């Protein structure tokens, strides 16, 4: 036979959470800030 | 006071130019197939001393099951995210020098800080993408690129700090 | 290298939420960079909460941070224990049967001797199989002197084995560089 | 409902929170929830090794 | 019915033709054969089958 018959070390196999959830960070941040500048925008529009 | 302008400018030019340097060369220090340098576009060996475009993401010995090297390798290719980050950095400093005159106290400062910080964030994102794509060390300019993103984030902290301080002058003068 | 990325997400979240508390002024408790920074740190650790962000934006983002530290720390601890449990690497091969059941690590004796003739005349399926292997093995597993097998195995980086008398194996095993 | 949803969310997390149930009736629910998610993410850690 | 109608022809002349054919096929082609030869070759380099 020439084809025969452990301590795994994770490097980036779990990194997939990053470019999705970490993206969701700036996502909810940006969307939020839009909601805030809209709220204050209407507040200034109440004058 | 003016220290905010100092950290602003030195962070813009420093982190921006350092990011460009990260784009240039020194992306991965390793043994080639043999040793060579890396800049995500071409590799240059130590015969010894030649160069060749190393950005050959597609290789005709694999499985290509379902959008693994297509989505993953294609996304990592052409350095999509970091280019976007650097362009948004030039937009950042552009909104800084534009924010120098033409007061508009709230709009330009806040928007500039937002797009700048988010720009550094996207830079770190592209860093993660390249690290995943690497599937024996890295390049100096790469480390200076990540640290460039860090200092960019600090400059964003000082930026938004100066912004909300300007708001403190706004509501303060309102009283 | 993962740790650096982890800290990058740390400071990232810290700056983002620090903007959240800073923006839209009357102020909150996360208004300080030691509040966003420190509280993000204690958000990394399992240490008890100190300042609950009433901001719905900061709320969901913090939740994302528990998705982060929960899984990354969970894997750190679990896989960590999965590493310490393998404390010592036992010998992958220990008996001549193990030798007969593998071909990765070559093995042989002198080009002559009562051992060579012994395995030549042996009838044990293990010993006979090993003899058949060595007599046809390439390159030649046979040597002329003991030191030839000694240095051969030493340079073999564990890819070649040498069989000999027990006493000589003991003497060599009790001599520098003690690498056998 | 933000307090209930978000405190319930962090309650799902190992991390604690500032507010705490005192009605001695919903506090039961918080406790049994700690007991539930406890073994949930605990067993998740168990399989994570495998 | 498929194989006799398969274009191009899935038929080859020697076993090695099918071996290297599947090896270069990147798994996009299957070679149907006898168990013994499949086993022997499977016990041989580059151990890709």
């Amino acid at each position: 036979g020439e084809c025969g018959s452990t301590s795994a070390l994770s490097l980036s196999n779990v990194a997939g959470v990053f470019y999705i959830l970490v993206g969701g960070l700036g996502l909810a941040m940006l969307v939020a800030l839009i909601e805030f500048c809209y709220k204050s925008r209407a507040e200034a529009k109440r004058m | 006071r003016g220290v905010q302008m100092l950290l602003t400018t030195v962070g813009a030019f420093a982190a921006f130019s350092l990011m460009t340097i990260a784009v240039g060369t020194d992306y991965w220090l390793y043994s080639r197939g043999v040793m060579t340098h890396s800049g995500l576009w071409r590799t240059c060996c130590l015969f010894k001393g030649l160069c060749k475009q190393i950005d050959h993401f597609p290789e005709d010995a694999d499985y290509e099951a379902d959008t693994a090297e297509y989505f993953l390798r294609a996304v990592r290719a052409s350095s999509i995210f970091p280019i976007l980050s650097v362009i948004l950095l030039f937009m950042g400093g552009l909104c800084i020098a534009a924010s120098e005159f033409y007061k508009t106290r709230h709009n330009i400062i806040l928007s500039a800080g937002i797009f700048f910080v988010s720009a550094g964030l996207s830079n770190i994102i592209g860093i993660i993408v390249y690290i995943s794509a690497n599937a024996y060390s890295y390049g100096w300019s790469f480390y200076f690129g990540a640290l460039s993103f860090i200092i960019a984030e600090m400059v964003g902290v000082l930026a938004v700090h100066m912004f909300i301080d300007r708001h403190k002058q706004l509501r303060a003068t309102a009283r | 290298e993962i740790w650096m990325c982890i800290v990058f997400a740390y400071i990232g979240v810290s700056v983002v939420l620090f903007l959240v508390s800073r923006f839209s002024p009357e102020s909150t408790n996360e208004f300080g960079i030691f509040n966003s920074l420190w509280f993000s740190l204690g958000a990394f650790m399992r240490q008890g909460c100190d300042i609950s962000p009433r901001s719905l934006s900061g709320r969901i983002v913090g939740g994302v941070w528990w998705f982060f530290t929960l899984i990354i720390i969970s894997s750190y601890t679990a896989n960590l224990a999965a590493f310490l449990t393998v404390e010592r690497m036992v010998s992958p091969i220990e008996s001549a049967e193990d030798l007969s059941k593998q071909t990765e690590i070559a093995y042989g004796t002198l080009d002559s001797g009562s051992t060579k003739e012994f395995f030549r005349r042996s009838k044990i399926a293990v010993f006979d199989k090993m003899w058949t292997y060595m007599r046809s093995a390439e390159p030649s597993v046979f040597v002329r002197t003991t030191a030839e097998g000694v240095a051969r195995v030493r340079k073999s980086k564990g890819k070649y084995a040498y069989l000999l008398e027990s006493t000589m194996n003991e003497y060599i095993e009790q001599r520098k560089p003690c690498d056998t």
